[PDB]
């Protein structure tokens, strides 16, 4: 076939471009021993995981089902924009109200070995219950939430 | 985690002091109940059904907007 | 100076209890 | 159900399912291919990196049958 | 599915509170628990898991729990 | 001698409901609480006098029994032991009445029990929170020292990639508690392999296992880190080569390899042919960690090489599997029947029940069921336990006026 310039060429197909990308990364990632992988890629054989999709590329009876499925989801790309708006609108508000107020937790006094609860109990103006003191803390899920 | 609320509402659980009675301090250590299974299995079936209706009753209300077409 | 007598490597030993 | 009046409503459902079966299987198969792709991607990103000092969790990405069942 | 799950997991959802012992004969006594990082002496109990599959009613309940998604 | 004879004449049971066993569990309370007794056994409440010779509450009427906190006081093994070790009480008493200046005399059993004669409450771990009774007689220096002949270990840690995380925490705790079971007559050296073997510490040969060397090895082991592919052949070459190094001081006895791995599919048959051909070196293999890698090769090296295989899947399995390797090493000492019943005295140490500096004389006790009617001898290659009678250093200082 062609490559690009020809109209019906190789890359003008939609699946052949990703077929080509996968084989390109197969050629490149196996060019490591020559340079001892001095580039320190750690990022090119992760294209190998796209190789199962070449089944869809080889069986058009699967593509004309995949296209139907992707066709039924185009109307959804306005709930998504509606969804990502809501997520943003409730994030802005979160930023105003809880922005730094999740960093003190109630740890047992027990100086040295601090204890805390197993579900850690935060502080605020709502202070520590009985014999606990309000120490510093990374966030709730090791700082992620 | 409704399943664990159901399990922690079951029978033989402790009981609150009630600070209003002289008896039933050591006894009435049965302040759960095994109707929790019915209480949570049914609600999860009712709330999940009564919501489905509220969903469909809305969807079918706007079914003209949702099946709008450029032709029609 | 170490102990005079020590016992290892008897031929009669029953090896068939590995685990 | 054959003895009731609901037989048609259900035999027709089974007929419509059995007719469209090369397109239900070829569609569960695409769900399976995308689960496989995401399982292999998760193996690349997180394969063997889950050995924490607590112990590797059951929701691993180390081997394939345990990457499939966490993408699930 | 509940009948199959009973055939498949009946009586197998048992565990000793001490991970080293794995039978009701062995699971008796006291044991030191190191894993709480407090190293405290607890008692060995032989338990079931809370959602098991040892009777078709229990299979149905713990499959309803899977259906609602929670804690599967 | 009495213990050997009495055990040889004990018939196994499982029925202790009506034919009970009565004994004094050292970890009971003084309060007359009948809720302190047991289903399968009945507890003595003793009358304790106070003595200055021991400094504690003594009662010369019976021998106390200490059962570890991990071991159930009423399992079948423990109830059989609590039965057949009740003639020891009258032998204890006759021993004392011959010589009244005798300190603790203890039978430390292979089931974990210790039965010590002048019955006293267990020192500090009877009943009080935040202090747990971690005593286990099968680890005490006199027991380790009478239950086997001196060792030459070489501890082969597997620090490769796959042991990182929990398995490495467990490996370094296991190796610490393996070094803890070593005397001054035993020589040790810790080596670690990942695609090439190297010492974890500064010692390049088998050094003596004294307090200072053991501390160096522990502090090296705790610094160890997991990285790289595993090579069993290159690590076992190192192990076998370090046990053939005779230029150094050694306990020229009981060469051992303690392989602390998790699992693979390498059996290294060729290197066990080339280095351990006539099987002079034993190989004990430990499978540490909660994992799923193959355990076939590990279970096979132990069989091929007179060893034994232990699984250490969590902390709390750490403490038992080491004293188990000693359980194995005492077979040749059993088989040489009465050439092995020599009393041996331990280095000075501090008594568990507080009396200060005491050496202790030990003597292993053998299992003698099938004798003069020679039988299968399934486990007649293990010892019942170790007898040990203490001597105080203050007692020796009175003979040197
Ligand atoms: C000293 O060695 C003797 C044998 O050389 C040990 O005696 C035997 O111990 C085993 C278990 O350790 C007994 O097996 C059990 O027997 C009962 C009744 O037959 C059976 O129900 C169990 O399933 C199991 O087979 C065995 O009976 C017992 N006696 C003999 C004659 O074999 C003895 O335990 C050793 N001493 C110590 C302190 O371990
Ligand atoms: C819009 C709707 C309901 O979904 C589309 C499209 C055409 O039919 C589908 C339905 O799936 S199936 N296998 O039951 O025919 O089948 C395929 C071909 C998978 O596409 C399905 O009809
Ligand atoms: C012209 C018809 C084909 C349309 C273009 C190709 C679509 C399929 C290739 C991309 C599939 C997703 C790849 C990213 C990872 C899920
Ligand atoms: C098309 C966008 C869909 C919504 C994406 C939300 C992501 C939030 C993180
Ligand atoms: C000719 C067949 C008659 C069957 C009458 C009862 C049919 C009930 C509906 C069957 C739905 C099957 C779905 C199975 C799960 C994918
Ligand atoms: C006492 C045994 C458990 C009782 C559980 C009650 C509910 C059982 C049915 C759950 C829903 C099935 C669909
Ligand atoms: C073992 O138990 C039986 C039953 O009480 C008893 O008769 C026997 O004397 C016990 N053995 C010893 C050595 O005391
Ligand atoms: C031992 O620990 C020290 C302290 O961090 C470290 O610098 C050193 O690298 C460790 N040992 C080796 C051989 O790396
Ligand atoms: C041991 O001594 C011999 C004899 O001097 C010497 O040849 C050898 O290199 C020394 N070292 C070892 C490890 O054998
Ligand atoms: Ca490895």
């Amino acid at each position: 076939l062609g490559f690009i310039f020809h109209k019906g060429s190789y890359l003008r197909n939609g699946w052949n471009v990703m077929d080509f990308i996968v084989v390109l990364s197969g050629i490149l990632a196996t060019a490591g021993t020559h340079f001892n992988t001095h580039v320190d890629l750690r990022t090119l054989r992760a294209v190998r995981v796209l190789r199962p999709l070449k089944l869809v590329s080889g069986i058009p009876s699967l593509q004309i089902v995949l296209k139907s499925i992707m066709k039924a989801m185009v109307p959804l790309l306005q709930i998504g924009l509606l969804l990502f708006f809501a997520i943003l609108m409730f994030a802005i508000i979160g930023l105003e109200f809880y922005s730094g107020k999740l960093h003190r937790a109630c740890f047992m006094n027990n100086s040295g070995i601090l204890e805390g609860f197993d579900p850690p109990h935060p502080c605020g103006v709502q202070g520590c219950p009985a014999g606990y003191e309000c120490k510093d803390w990374i966030g709730p899920n090791d700082g992620i939430t | 985690a409704w399943q664990e609320i159901m399990l922690s509402c079951l029978g033989e659980k402790g009981c609150e002091p009630d600070t209003t009675a002289p008896s039933g301090q050591n006894e009435n250590e049965r302040c759960g109940t095994d109707l929790a299974y019915v209480y949570f299995v049914s609600f999860i079936f009712f709330c999940s059904f009564l919501m489905l209706n509220l969903f469909v009753a809305v969807i079918m209300d706007n079914f003209e907007y949702l099946t709008r077409d450029s032709s029609i | 100076k170490g102990p005079d007598v020590c016992f290892d490597n008897n031929v009669l030993e029953d090896y068939t209890d590995c685990g | 159900f054959k003895i009731t009046k609901y037989w048609a409503s259900l035999r027709n459902l089974v007929v419509s399912l059995m007719s469209s079966m090369k397109s239900i299987i070829s569609l569960l198969f695409l769900l399976f291919l995308f689960i496989v792709v995401f399982a292999l991607l998760g193996m690349q990103l997180f394969g063997g990196r889950f050995n924490f000092n607590d112990g590797t969790p059951s929701a691993n990405f180390d081997t394939f049958p345990a990457a499939i069942m966490t993408v699930f | 599915f509940a009948v199959i799950a009973v055939q498949l997991f009946k009586g197998k959802f048992f565990y000793c509170t001490d991970s080293s012992k794995d039978t009701e004969k062995e699971c008796i006594g006291n044991y030191v628990d190191h894993e709480k990082n407090k190293m405290e002496v607890k008692g060995r109990e032989w338990k079931r898991h809370e959602f098991h599959y040892d009777n078709i009613i229990w299979a149905l309940l713990t499959l309803f729990t899977v259906s609602t998604g929670e804690g599967w | 001698l009495e213990a050997e004879k009495v055990q040889a004449a004990h018939q196994w049971r499982e029925d202790f409901a009506s034919n009970e066993v009565v004994y004094y569990n050292a970890k009971d309370d003084l309060d007359p609480e009948k809720n302190d007794s047991e289903p399968g056994s009945q507890r003595i409440k003793p009358v304790f006098i106070e003595d200055a010779n021991f400094g504690r509450q003594i009662s010369y009427q019976h021998a106390a029994v200490h059962i570890p906190t991990d071991i159930y006081e009423g399992s079948t093994i423990v109830l059989n032991e609590l039965n057949w070790t009740s003639a020891l009480d009258e032998v204890f008493k006759k021993n004392r009445e011959e010589d009244p200046s005798l300190l603790w005399q203890v039978f430390g059993s292979a089931t974990g029990l210790a039965r010590y004669y002048p019955a006293s409450p267990w020192v500090d771990n009877s009943r009080t929170p935040n202090k747990i009774d971690l005593y286990d007689v099968r680890r005490r220096p006199w027991y380790i020292q009478g239950a086997a002949s001196p060792k030459d270990m070489l501890i082969l840690v597997d620090v490769s990639g796959s042991v990182s995380g929990l398995t490495l925490k467990l490996i370094r705790t296991s190796v610490s508690e393996m070094l803890e079971t070593l005397s001054d007559d035993d020589f040790v050296n810790v080596a670690s392999f990942n695609s090439n073997a190297q010492d974890v510490s500064c010692f390049q040969h088998l050094v003596q296992a004294n307090v200072r060397n053991k501390k160096v090895l522990k502090d090296a082991v705790n610094n160890i880190t997991a990285k790289g592919i595993t090579d069993y052949k290159k690590g076992f070459s190192f192990a076998f080569e370090q046990l053939l190094n005779y230029n150094v001081s050694r306990a020229n006895c009981n060469k051992i390899i303690m392989l602390f791995t998790d699992g693979g599919e390498e059996r290294a048959q060729e290197i066990f042919n080339k280095y351990n051909k006539d099987k002079k070196v034993r190989v004990f293999t430990f499978s540490v960690g909660q994992h799923n890698y193959d355990r076939g090769p590990i279970q096979w090296m132990a069989c091929e090489n007179k060893g034994y295989y232990y699984e250490i899947p969590s902390i709390g399995a750490i403490r038992i599997n080491t004293q188990e390797y000693l359980d194995v090493l005492g077979r040749p000492m059993v088989l040489a029947g009465d050439k092995a019943k020599q009393v041996q005295w331990t280095n000075v140490y501090l008594d568990a029940l507080e009396l200060g500096l005491v050496i202790t004389g030990t003597l292993p006790v053998f299992n003698i069921t099938g004798q003069f009617e020679n039988k299968t001898n399934l486990k007649n290659q293990l010892i019942l336990g170790v007898m040990g009678v203490d001597v105080s250093l203050e007692d020796i200082k009175r003979l040197t006026p």
